[PDB]
């Protein structure tokens, strides 16, 4: 079908990646106190 | 002051702080840079050019359900005109007579492009893949007799003159998409229309209830019986393997409305490909609004 | 004007009359004061005895008028051509689009929220004169109709009579004709604590130094006197320092001249950018509402929006910072100047001085003991093990009328309190911290006949009974003034044995006490004898008023000198203000000896430099027979400022460098802060007392002593030393001028992505094209994914040794040049500029418009009644379905640019280094990197998000459009800082580093 693209597979990648990298930041951040 | 030490302080010949050889070299520095810039962007729009196929659009999920257009190309999806006033109705004339140049029988007389096609409503036709394995891929022929009352074989005004308005509908082209009618459970479509397993049905009524009764009598004008879009022509191969390829039409008339009233008219095709949208008004059906003063 | 009148020094001419004109000039008959019928009369004739504050402007025309700062006045024209689009939109056909209401509503919020960000940056308006209102007494003491009776003291009229005791403040200013010795503390004028003996006699020329002139704002504390009123209210000496104080300006902050310096750059290629280019969609012929619409697009791409916060968040984060120093700083503004700074202009007293008289030397037995002069015991002692240490510690420790106060031993010796007088107790705390406690001798060492210092007679004495083994039975112990003291004496002391008297000790005497008194230090010797029994026996007593015990005490046991010494931190502190390029500058209201002598020992003056007066004395000459440009020190006398023209002063502070002014009056230092003020110079000023309230206003920078200050110098400050650290000042310049370093690039990262925000607006309109970038999504840009990273450049390190630069020029080196604009706009945004418009084309290139087909296409996009329009393919597109590609172009357009300020982000850190060199050991410069990544992420897949802002989702493969263009910035940028490092001084140097 070249007229359907899948779009929830791509969104819910994204919020996943979203997710990861906040936490990781923060975690970068918060180091030791 | 600004007027002779900031601008030209000539005791040691600056023109806004800098000498003539500061000014050159800087110059050349910027349009050493800028030229390195545009050589930079050329090559990468190239090279990215190298991934497009000539054939075929990468992707095509944003026209996935095609539009539904009518002709007199109006400005709100207005028609407003005096019928005993020929210069009311002047641009609609004109411009379907624009539109329907290439339709013409002086228009598809060679045989190498274009080929008699069916008389009935058929299967389409698939003439290959998308590859230039095959060249330039011929056209079936769109008579503009079967436009019967809104061709131009007749009265030249396509019914402006007396009273009743015409329109033709189209569907927007979209490349290799093969429209797929209703199938039969005698049910499914609404309401009830002539069913044809090889013709995309279309149907034209009036918006809201007090429109309905205001229409009048619709007449519809096309290839076959079946009001809609022959199958034959709807594998569209583009315009490099297609050139010349002509769209089927589907002429409306509106033989008795009633006067001095704006009425709100929507046209629908009906599908398993078809969809429609509450953000696109002109998705799958549009809507127009025709006025006829008297 | 008026205040200029204020800047001038007192005149009074009552201290020179007698008590005859006294009887008519304000018809006070001396011996019973003033009736009522006459008090009343001219108190309404002439005026109540009080201050009163300032017209004060209130909160809210000081938060109103931050509502039009420069970058606000385009926002506000913004606000207002939204309105104006929506209500010519929606009131002709489209009852939709909302639009351009909620766009109007977010540009009116962010006037509203930046200008609470710059009223909280504003330098806040404090009260000099309310705690100028609390050095005046409740009651005073008047005698009118023959009598005394206690009134208020804001009712006393120029005129009557008043009686002031020790303990009392002085209620006026008063000729004083009736005194047995009361001492007031003139701490208020000169800033010293040591009282003075007030009597009813003319002494000098000069108002402020005469006895018979008891001052407002000062407090008798011995004895009794009576005075007449000459001033009352604003018109007295301390109440004129008042007005002046209190009517001295603020004065613009050198760093806020560097902000209406950008703002006035960029407001101007912004409206010429705006008015340009709207003539030019008049030309061309559009319609008033895309004109309009094109007009606040390119008004919101051009004004840096989020810049102004970030300069205050920056600038809260280092005051922060300093203030875990213990260095409090009031007005943010002046975390800034302390690093601009190129002259400081301090104060001794209270501030180079610990202002505690304490011992610094001794003379035990024919050499020169120095002792530990510092607070926290820092240095070394002395001597703790001959006989004659015992000894002296015995007499010093004896012959003593001080003593503590009632119990506060838990805190250290150094800072009780006594009861006696401080020349006294600098002896006392000398005894008590090295030889144990006092009292204990005190009760073993009976005293059996005493008599204190006598004033004619230059010694005070005692007798004592020796408990112990070696037995004088009532021994002998005095101390006094060390001539007279060795002009009774033949017997010497050394090692706890008795010699004869030659001169071979006398001669080095003298010297001992000539290098003493070279010092500025007051000395004094000690003497005792061991009595013997022929004619004094026990339970003889000895009588005060006639001579029956030895005057002829041959004693000899050795001198000792006191001084106000220096903290522990301003030896080193001065030498690395010097060292960063700081001219400092002494101004006191002491006597030029301790002045001079102190400013050799902080460092002020340095070795070998000496002055006009010590030529004269080396080489023996008249001093108006040396040339005055020899020497490159000076020591000023402030009488000889009074008589000075503003241009010899000049003259003064142009041709030396280590300038010691002394006996300032307050007014003075005005005048010496606005002379150095004068020849362009960013002026530092430290202080502790009221006395510098007026040049702690004028400057740029006030520094106040936190413990010891006042409470009128802690609301004329800028900065309060909270522990008296005068060591804090060099840290403060310090981070003073790493902070100017860290703003350059934090403004270089929020101007170069103003560059892929203008010209997609340009090439809309050269080109017509589809527009490749919103309002809103540019908006999401600054207020969004660019604060983070922005703040996080304000911790960077420095990358050189920044203590080794001289201050900045005021008038050239500015903060945002031509340089930073070049390489902001014209190199890095240009790049940053291709990285967007190359995603751009990619997207609409893999839908089907070839980059070739979209040039002129922009008037059938926009069509909304076109529901064909014919792609490169030969399809054909709905009005809604081509809008939804340009809002994916739009989200894509902005993940561009957020992914090439990562790279912009990694070569703002350094202006010369690499990031090799320097490191990434900034944690939230990489926490910024993470969460601008995460924001964009979060907003392009969010569900929902296509009706809030209309972002797109993007497919996966779209996220690595602008991966070379980052690639192509960082090596670019790391190959110009070569170019910089290896050719110091050459052609890239001079174009490209700001
Ligand atoms: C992927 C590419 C990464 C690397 C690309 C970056 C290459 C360029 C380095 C970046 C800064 C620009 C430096 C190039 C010019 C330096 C010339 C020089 O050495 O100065 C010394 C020379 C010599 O002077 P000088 O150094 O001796 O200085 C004079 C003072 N004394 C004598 C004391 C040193 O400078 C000149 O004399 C005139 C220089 C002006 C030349 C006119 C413009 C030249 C065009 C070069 C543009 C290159 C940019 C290309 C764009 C790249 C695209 C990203
Ligand atoms: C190269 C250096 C500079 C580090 C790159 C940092 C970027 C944040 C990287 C991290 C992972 C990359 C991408 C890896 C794959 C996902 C796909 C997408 O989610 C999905 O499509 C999942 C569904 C699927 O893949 O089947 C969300 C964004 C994206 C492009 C990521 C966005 C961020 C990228 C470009
Ligand atoms: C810092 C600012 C001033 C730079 C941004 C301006 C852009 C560089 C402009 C210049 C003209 C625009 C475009 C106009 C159309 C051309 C067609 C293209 O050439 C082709 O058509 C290739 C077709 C072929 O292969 O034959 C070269 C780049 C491109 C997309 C241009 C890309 C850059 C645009 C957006
Ligand atoms: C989209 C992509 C292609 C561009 C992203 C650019 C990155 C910011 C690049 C620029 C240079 C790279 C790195 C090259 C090596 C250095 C070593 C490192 O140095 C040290 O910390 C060592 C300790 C010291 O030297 O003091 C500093 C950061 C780092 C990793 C750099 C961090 C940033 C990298 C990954
Ligand atoms: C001279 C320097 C600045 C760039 C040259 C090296 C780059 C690594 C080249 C190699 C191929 C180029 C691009 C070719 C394809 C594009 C679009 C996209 O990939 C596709 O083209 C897929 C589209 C499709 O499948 O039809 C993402 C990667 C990107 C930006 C590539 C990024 C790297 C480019 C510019
Ligand atoms: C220093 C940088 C920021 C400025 C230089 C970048 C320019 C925008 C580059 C990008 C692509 C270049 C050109 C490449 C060739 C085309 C063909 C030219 O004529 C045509 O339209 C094709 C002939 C036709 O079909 O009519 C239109 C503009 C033009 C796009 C481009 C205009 C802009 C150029 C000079
Ligand atoms: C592309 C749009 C979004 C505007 C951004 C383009 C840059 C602002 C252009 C405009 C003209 C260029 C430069 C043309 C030559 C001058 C010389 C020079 O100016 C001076 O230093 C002379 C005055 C002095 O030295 O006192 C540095 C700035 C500079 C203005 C310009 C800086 C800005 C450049 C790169
Ligand atoms: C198309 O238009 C023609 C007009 O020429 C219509 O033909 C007329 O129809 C009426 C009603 O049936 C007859 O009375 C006339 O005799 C017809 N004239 C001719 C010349 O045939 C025709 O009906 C229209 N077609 C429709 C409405 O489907
Ligand atoms: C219009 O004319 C047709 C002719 O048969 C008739 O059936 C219909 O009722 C008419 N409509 C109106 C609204 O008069
Ligand atoms: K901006
Ligand atoms: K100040
Ligand atoms: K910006
Ligand atoms: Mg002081």
């Amino acid at each position: 079908d070249p007229f359907y693209y899948d779009y929830e597979t791509v969104r819910n990648g994204g919020l996943i990646f979203a997710g990861l990298a906040f936490i990781v930041g923060l975690l970068i951040l918060l180091s030791r106190r | 002051g600004s007027w002779k030490k900031f601008i030209w302080n000539s005791e040691k010949k600056e023109f806004l702080g800098r000498t003539g050889g500061s000014w050159f070299k800087i110059l050349l520095f910027y349009v050493i840079f800028y030229g390195c810039l545009a050589g930079i962007f050329i090559g990468t729009i190239q090279v990215m050019l190298l991934t497009i196929s000539e054939f075929k659009p990468t992707y095509q999920d944003r026209v996935a359900p095609p539009g539904l257009t009518q002709i007199p190309q109006i400005q709100k999806t207005e028609i407003s005109f005096r019928p005993n006033d020929p210069k009311s109705y002047e641009a609609y004339v004109l411009n379907i007579v624009r539109f329907l140049e290439k339709y013409k029988d002086s228009a598809q007389r060679d045989d190498m492009i274009f080929e008699d096609c069916g008389d009935v409503p058929s299967e389409p036709k698939e003439r290959g893949d998308f590859n230039h394995e095959r060249g330039e891929r011929k056209v079936c022929r769109f008579k503009l007799e079967w436009l019967g009352n809104c061709s131009g074989l007749n009265d030249e005004t396509y019914g402006y003159k007396e009273g009743k308005p015409c329109i033709i509908i189209k569907l927007n082209r979209v490349l290799g998409f093969k429209p797929k009618p209703p199938k039969n459970e005698s049910l499914e479509t609404y309401p009830v229309m002539k069913y044809n397993p090889n013709v995309l049905p279309v149907q034209c009524t009036g918006k809201r209830d007090e429109d309905k009764d205001k229409v009048g009598n619709v007449e519809y004008f096309g290839l076959g019986n079946s009001p809609g879009f022959p199958l034959q022509y709807y594998p569209y191969y583009g315009k490099l393997l297609q050139p010349k390829y002509l769209q089927p039409l589907l002429a409306v008339q509106f033989t008795n409305l009633t006067m001095d009233t704006e009425i709100r008219i929507e046209c629908k095709a009906y599908g398993e490909n078809i969809g429609y949208s509450e953000k696109d008004r002109f998705q799958g059906r549009f809507d127009v609004k025709i006025e006829v003063k008297s | 004007r008026d205040m200029d009148e204020l800047k001038k020094e007192v005149s009074m001419d009552d201290h020179k009359l007698s008590l005859d004109e006294l009887h008519r000039k304000y018809g006070t008959d001396l011996s019973r004061g003033l009736t009522s019928a006459r008090a009343a009369e001219i108190l309404a004739r002439d005026g109540p005895n009080a201050l009163t504050p300032p017209p004060t402007t209130p909160e809210w025309i000081k938060f109103c008028r931050q509502l039009f700062g420069g970058f606000s006045m385009l926002l506000w024209i913004g606000a207002i051509l939204c309105f104006l689009a929506y209500s010519i939109q929606a009131a002709t056909e489209e009852e939709p689009q909302n639009d351009n209401l909620y766009l109007g509503v977010v540009l009116s919020a962010v006037v509203i929220i930046t200008g609470c960000f710059s009223y909280y940056q504003e330098a806040k308006s404090s009260k000099i004169m309310e705690s100028f209102k609390n050095m005046v007494p409740q009651q005073a003491l008047v005698i009118r109709n023959g009598e005394k009776m206690s009134i208020n003291a804001e009712e006393v009229v120029v005129g009557d009579l008043v009686e002031v005791k020790g303990g009392d403040r002085i209620p006026a200013d008063l000729r004083i004709i009736s005194a047995n010795g009361c001492k007031v503390d003139n701490s208020s004028l000169t800033g010293e604590s040591e009282p003075q003996t007030r009597s009813p006699d003319f002494t000098n020329e000069n108002p402020l130094e005469t006895r018979n002139i008891a001052f407002f704002s000062t407090n008798c504390v011995e004895g009794t006197a009576r005075g007449i009123v000459v001033y009352t209210g604003d018109r007295t000496v301390m109440g004129r320092i008042a007005t002046l104080a209190s009517g001295l300006e603020g004065g613009q902050t050198p760093i806020a001249a560097e902000i209406e310096h950008f703002i006035h750059i960029i407001t101007g290629v912004a409206v010429f950018l705006g008015v340009s280019f709207f003539i030019l969609s008049l030309i061309l012929e559009y319609t008033w509402l895309e004109a309009v619409i094109f007009l606040i697009g390119i008004i919101v791409a051009n004004v840096p929006e989020g810049l102004l916060a970030t300069v205050t968040v920056c600038l809260t984060l280092t005051a922060k910072r300093m203030a875990r120093k213990n260095c409090l700083v009031k007005n943010l503004e002046a975390v800034e100047t302390l690093g601009s700074t190129s002259t400081i202009c301090s104060d001794k007293t209270g501030t180079l001085t610990q202002n505690r008289m304490t011992v610094a030397h001794m003379w035990f037995d024919n050499q020169i003991h120095e002792a530990d002069t510092t607070e926290n015991q820092s240095g070394v002692s002395f001597d703790k093990t001959s006989a004659t240490w015992l000894a002296l510690s015995r007499i010093a420790g004896l012959c003593n009328r001080a003593v503590f106060q009632a119990n506060q031993e838990n805190l250290p010796i150094l800072k009780r309190a006594v009861a006696g007088d401080a020349s006294e107790s600098a002896l006392l705390k000398c005894i008590e911290l090295c030889c144990g406690s006092v009292k204990e001798m005190r009760e073993r060492y009976a005293k059996i006949v005493e008599i204190p210092f006598n004033s004619t007679n230059k010694y005070q004495l005692s007798i004592h009974k020796n408990p112990n083994t070696s037995e004088p039975q009532h021994l002998l112990v005095m101390k006094g003034a060390p001539e007279r003291i060795l002009d009774r004496c033949s017997s010497i002391l050394l090692h706890g044995k008795e010699q004869p008297l030659d001169e071979e000790l006398k001669d080095a005497f003298q010297n001992a006490y000539l290098e003493l008194g070279g010092l500025g230090e007051r000395v004094l010797g000690f003497c005792h004898l061991f009595l013997p029994d022929e004619q004094f026996p026990e339970g003889f007593q000895f009588d005060t008023d006639d001579v029956n015990f030895p005057i002829d005490n041959l004693c000899f046991v050795g001198l000792i000198s006191m001084i106000d010494p220096p903290r522990a931190a301003v030896p080193d502190a001065v030498g690395k203000c010097r060292s960063a390029g700081i001219k400092v500058i002494m101004v006191t209201g002491d006597h030029p000896i301790t002045a001079k002598a102190i400013a050799k020992g902080v460092g002020i003056i340095s070795e070998g430099n000496e002055t006009v007066e010590d030529i004269a004395a080396r080489l023996n000459i008249p001093v108006s027979q040396v040339n005055p440009r020899d020497a490159k020190a000076c020591v000023v006398h402030g009488s000889d400022l009074k008589d000075m023209t503003s241009e010899q002063l000049d003259d003064i502070l142009k041709y030396h460098t280590e300038i010691v002014f002394a006996r300032t009056s307050p007014q003075q230092k005005l005048i010496i802060v606005e002379g150095c003020q004068r020849q362009g110079a960013i002026v530092a000023v430290t202080g502790d007392g009221v006395n510098d309230s007026p040049a702690l206003k004028k400057a740029d920078i006030g520094v106040a002593m936190g413990i010891a200050g006042s409470d009128v110098s802690k609301q004329a400050a800028d900065m309060i030393l909270l522990d008296d650290n005068f060591a804090s000042i060099v840290t403060g310049v310090e981070e003073g001028r790493l902070i100017f370093d860290n703003l350059k690039k934090s403004i270089a990262y929020t101007l170069t992505s103003n560059i892929p925000e203008i010209t997609p607006f340009l090439i809309f309109i050269i080109a017509n094209i589809p527009l490749p970038l919103g309002t809103v999504t540019i908006l999401c840009i600054d207020l969004g994914t660019d604060m983070v990273p922005a703040i996080s450049l304000a911790y960077e390190q420095a990358e050189s040794d920044i203590m080794k630069r001289q201050p900045r020029n005021p008038k050239t080196d500015k903060l945002v040049n031509e340089r930073l604009i070049s390489m902001a706009y014209g190199q890095i945004g240009m790049i940053q500029a291709l990285g967007g418009f190359f995603t751009y084309f990619v997207i609409l290139a893999e839908n089907g418009f070839l980059p070739i087909h979209l040039l002129g296409l922009r008037v059938d996009w926009d069509d909304r009644w076109i529901n064909d329009v014919e792609d490169s393919y030969g399809q054909q597109w709905t009005y809604e379905q081509r809008k939804i590609v340009e809002f994916t172009c739009h989200t894509a357009f902005f993940v561009s640019i957020v992914v090439v300020q990562w790279a912009d982000l990694v070569i703002c850190k350094t202006r010369r280094n690499s990031v090799f060199q320097q490191g990434m050991k900034n944690k939230i410069l990489i926490f910024g990197l993470f969460e601008e990544t995460a924001l964009a992420a979060f907003l392009s897949y969010c569900p929902g998000m296509g009706v809030a802002l209309r972002m797109y989702p993007l497919k996966p493969t779209w996220w690595f459009c602008a991966f070379p263009y980052s690639l192509l910035i960082f090596v670019y940028d790391e190959v110009r800082k070569l170019i910089i490092r290896r050719r110091p001084g050459g052609w890239v140097e001079k174009e490209t580093y700001y």
